[PDB]
RNA sequence: CAUGCUUGAGGUUCUAACUCUGGUCCGUAAUCCGGAUCGAGGACAGUGUAUGGUGGGCAGUUUGACUGGGGCGGUCUCCUCCUAAAGAGUAACGGAGGAGUACGAAGGUGCGCUCAGACCGGUCGGAAAUCGGUCGCAGAGUAUAAAGGCAAAAGCGCGCUUGACUGCGAGACAGACACGUCGAGCAGGUACGAAAGUAGGUCUUAGUGAUCCGGUGGUUCUGUAUGGAAGGGCCAUCGCU
RNA sequence: UCGCUGUGAAGAUGCAGUGUAUCCGCGGCUAGACGGAAAGACCCCGUGAACCUUUACUGUAGCUUUGCACUGGACUUUGA
RNA sequence: UUAAAAACACAGCACUCUGCAAACACGAAAGUGGACGUAUAGGGUGUGACGCCUGCCCGGUGCCGGAAGGUUAAUUGAUGG
RNA sequence: AACCCACUCCCGUUGAAAAGGUAGGGGAUGACUUGUGGAUCGGAGUGAAAGGCUAAUCAAGCUCGGAGAUAGCUGGUUCUC
RNA sequence: AAUGGGUCAGCGACUUAUAUUCAGUGGCAAGCUUAACCGUAUAGGGUAGGCGUAGCGAAAGCGAGUCUUAAUAGGGCGUU
């Protein structure tokens, strides 16, 4: 970072923003990884039975990336509008 | 020397403009119509204190 | 000595010469005052900058009374 | 041992999939004598210059 | 006003805390030290802790660079001209000058109009006031240096007025970076004008200072068990010869 | 391991041209080998060091002021 | 261990501090010196036998005395938000 | 005279000697010289005061540790195409 | 006529640890890889963790989009 004596970049520009502590317990799951849980139920615990999310995650959201293999049931997991369509398109329900 | 002033909107918003003036020469306040971004109308702004 | 002062250079002059192809928004001349005047398809900035408002070719013609120098955009 | 990131460099530059973000200078005070156009175009976030990336990445311990 | 129970300071006194580098007894065979007892002082002195003053007695340090060697003197940022070799740029303790502002109209628009000077004629003025005529055309003017401009005057006067607007922004010029400069067009709301239209300050180029930190006004953000709040973020703005 | 006049990192035994001159000691003298000795002490530089000064800065020992504690009784003046 | 002097000391002179558990100095302190002394004494400072003398200035900076008034610390906590 | 000192010249300077010698010089009953034993020391002591002396070392001794302090400065950096 | 070397022989200066980035060369591959630790001990187990499969925003959040904005307008970043 030294520049010969001139004011360096890491002291010439302003600091900005704050770090979210609410997003540390968060994870996103692709629709391609839904057909990797044990059987026919995608829950917060079942995702940790596979190795899809860490052990300290409470909130999970499913986004559209890829395509859903089989029909699965999501339990207490949020989904985007596009992801919810493909999940229900492939014979999967979305309860609780 | 010219001193800074604020121009506060007559509407209920907290929007304000900023300029300066010569207090010694013209001692009255300024009443000038300006566009208020919050209400999206031209309203009257009144001089206030910069500090 | 009591003289050692000067100011930074301003990089003025012609930026596009006759026959060159231009786009709208291109700066044509940097000026103090108007050595050149705005012809057809050319605008004037508040510091007398000539800029293009259409696509075409620079012309650089002298015309009219007063013997003025004009910059205009013509078809390519 | 582990490489230590510069604390003040990580408060001014943010990593994205497009590069490194930062805010603009000359926007803290003395704002009355400034044009609105000049203050409007110093408002958002820009990416790091091509010649500046190597120095900043070394400070952040990204290389 | 009287008394009552409290309560800040002042003075005097008493003895019982404390002090004695005062006497005589014992430990003891001892000018130390204890205990006893007389004498003196006395809630003072003195010590702990908190706080103001003084304090080179002592301590850790600072005290710029350029520079026809250093020192002394001068300079250090910005604008204009020459050097600068007819694109841009270009050095010297080279030659010459300015800036660290001004203006709520000195800004916008519609309408209208041309100067300086010379001569002749004309009450006190008389070369130079105001008036009439002819010539003159820019030798005037332009807030502020100099250069480049100025008839659709960019110069001058009058009526209305706030575009010295908010969000942007195709595309460029400059450029190590950080900064800088110009701008058609779109969307909101305006102002002048019958209207086409013009207006995102001023004829242009100087009139300036990063980040950190702190203050003020807003806010679909956050807010350490939970609901709040404090604090933080974002937007606007203030504080550096 | 010669002289001179030029040249040349600018004062040459060693380069150019030229002149002199068999090979090797001993006793003497100090003109040169920018002779030996001591990483110049003068001068400048280093975001070097020590020590000294003071109305440089920031502190501090000592000295001193007051609140609280050790620390009590009575009388009187007096404000609340 | 390149300077023996006009440098230091000196007898004499003056100012100032100190009442004794003295001022002062060495000691985190106990204590010790001063002193088994007591203002004709003790410490510090300057000048430097002797003779004749030592003039003017108290504005600055020190030191000494004053206490009316102004400013002023910890502490306390009326009032407001 | 002894004894203590160190004013001048010369010699010596790889010395007889890391401060001497020959020839002259000063004090020599005193603020004298000297033996033995003891006390005070490193921001400390002692100093008739030269910044002198504290084991041939002094504008802050020596020794061992922090310690391979730091050195934008000198020097050096090893086989072949 | 600037520095260093009297000569010989021996010795004498780009290393190691841990975190990383790029290149070459390999193993697996929408997955890859384990650390401490057990261990029949260079095997095998251990997938806690790390990186990748999605980005934008200061964030809440929304997501092949998202931020700015009154604005499915423009623009920044991202997506085959
Ligand atoms: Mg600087
Ligand atoms: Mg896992
Ligand atoms: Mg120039
Ligand atoms: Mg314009
Ligand atoms: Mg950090
Ligand atoms: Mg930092
Ligand atoms: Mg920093
Ligand atoms: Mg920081
Ligand atoms: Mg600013
Ligand atoms: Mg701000
Ligand atoms: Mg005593
Ligand atoms: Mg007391
Ligand atoms: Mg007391
Ligand atoms: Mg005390
Ligand atoms: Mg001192
Ligand atoms: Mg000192
Ligand atoms: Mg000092
Ligand atoms: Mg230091
Ligand atoms: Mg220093
Ligand atoms: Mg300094
Ligand atoms: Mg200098
Ligand atoms: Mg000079
Ligand atoms: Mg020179
Ligand atoms: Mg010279
Ligand atoms: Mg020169
Ligand atoms: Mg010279
Ligand atoms: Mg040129
Ligand atoms: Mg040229
Ligand atoms: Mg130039
Ligand atoms: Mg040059
Ligand atoms: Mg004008
Ligand atoms: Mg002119
Ligand atoms: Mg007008
Ligand atoms: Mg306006
Ligand atoms: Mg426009
Ligand atoms: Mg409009
Ligand atoms: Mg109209
Ligand atoms: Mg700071
Ligand atoms: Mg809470
Ligand atoms: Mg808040
Ligand atoms: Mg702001
Ligand atoms: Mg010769
Ligand atoms: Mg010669
Ligand atoms: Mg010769
Ligand atoms: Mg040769
Ligand atoms: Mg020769
Ligand atoms: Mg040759
Ligand atoms: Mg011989
Ligand atoms: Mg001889
Ligand atoms: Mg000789
Ligand atoms: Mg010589
Ligand atoms: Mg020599
Ligand atoms: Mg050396
Ligand atoms: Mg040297
Ligand atoms: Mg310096
Ligand atoms: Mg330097
Ligand atoms: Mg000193
Ligand atoms: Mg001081
Ligand atoms: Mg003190
Ligand atoms: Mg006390
Ligand atoms: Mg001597
Ligand atoms: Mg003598
Ligand atoms: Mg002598
Ligand atoms: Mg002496
Ligand atoms: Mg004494
Ligand atoms: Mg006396
Ligand atoms: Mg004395
Ligand atoms: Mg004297
Ligand atoms: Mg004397
Ligand atoms: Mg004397
Ligand atoms: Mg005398
Ligand atoms: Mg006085
Ligand atoms: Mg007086
Ligand atoms: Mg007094
Ligand atoms: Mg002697
Ligand atoms: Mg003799
Ligand atoms: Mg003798
Ligand atoms: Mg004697
Ligand atoms: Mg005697
Ligand atoms: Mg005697
Ligand atoms: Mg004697
Ligand atoms: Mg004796
Ligand atoms: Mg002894
Ligand atoms: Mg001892
Ligand atoms: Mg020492
Ligand atoms: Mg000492
Ligand atoms: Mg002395
Ligand atoms: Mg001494
Ligand atoms: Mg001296
Ligand atoms: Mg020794
Ligand atoms: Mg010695
Ligand atoms: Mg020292
Ligand atoms: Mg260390
Ligand atoms: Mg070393
Ligand atoms: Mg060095
Ligand atoms: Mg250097
Ligand atoms: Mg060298
Ligand atoms: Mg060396
Ligand atoms: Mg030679
Ligand atoms: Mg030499
Ligand atoms: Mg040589
Ligand atoms: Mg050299
Ligand atoms: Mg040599
Ligand atoms: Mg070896
Ligand atoms: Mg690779
Ligand atoms: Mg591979
Ligand atoms: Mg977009
Ligand atoms: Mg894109």
């Amino acid at each position: 970072g030294f520049e010969g004596g001139q004011q360096p970049l890491h002291r010439r520009l302003p600091k900005f923003g704050f770090v979210s502590l609410k997003a540390m317990d968060r994870a996103e799951v692709r629709t391609s990884e839904l057909a990797k849980v044990e059987g026919d139920v995608v829950s917060l615990q079942t995702l940790k039975d596979a190795n899809l999310i860490n052990q300290h995650v409470q909130r999970v959201k499913v986004m559209l990336s890829g395509e859903v293999g089989r029909a699965v049931t999501l339990k207490g997991i949020a989904a985007t509008k596009g992801a919810r369509a493909a999940i229900e398109a492939a014979g999967g329900k979305f309860e609780d | 020397m010219r001193e800074l002033i604020r121009l506060v909107s007559s509407a209920g918003t907290g929007h304000f403009y900023t300029t300066d003036k010569n207090k010694r020469t013209k001692p009255e306040k300024i009443e000038i119509k300006k566009y208020d971004p919050v209400v999206r109308q031209h309203v009257i702004y009144k001089e206030a204190k910069i500090k | 000595t009591r003289n050692g002062r000067d100011s930074e250079s301003k990089r003025l002059g012609v930026k596009l010469f006759g026959g060159q192809a231009v786009k709208a928004g291109n700066i044509l001349v940097r000026q103090r005052g108007t050595k050149f005047h705005a012809g057809y398809g050319v605008g004037l900035g508040k510091d007398h900058t000539l800029f293009a408002k259409v696509d075409g070719v620079v012309k650089f013609e002298t015309k009219g009374a007063f013997g003025r120098k004009y910059v205009s955009i013509v078809a390519a | 041992p582990k490489m230590k990131t510069k604390s003040g460099a990580a408060k001014r530059f943010k990593k994205t999939a497009g590069g490194l973000k930062h805010k603009h200078a000359f926007k803290s005070h003395i704002l009355t004598k400034m044009t609105t156009k000049r203050k409007r175009q110093l408002r958002g976030t820009s990416m790091l210059n091509k010649s500046d990336v190597a120095r900043v990445e070394r400070s952040l311990r990204l290389r």
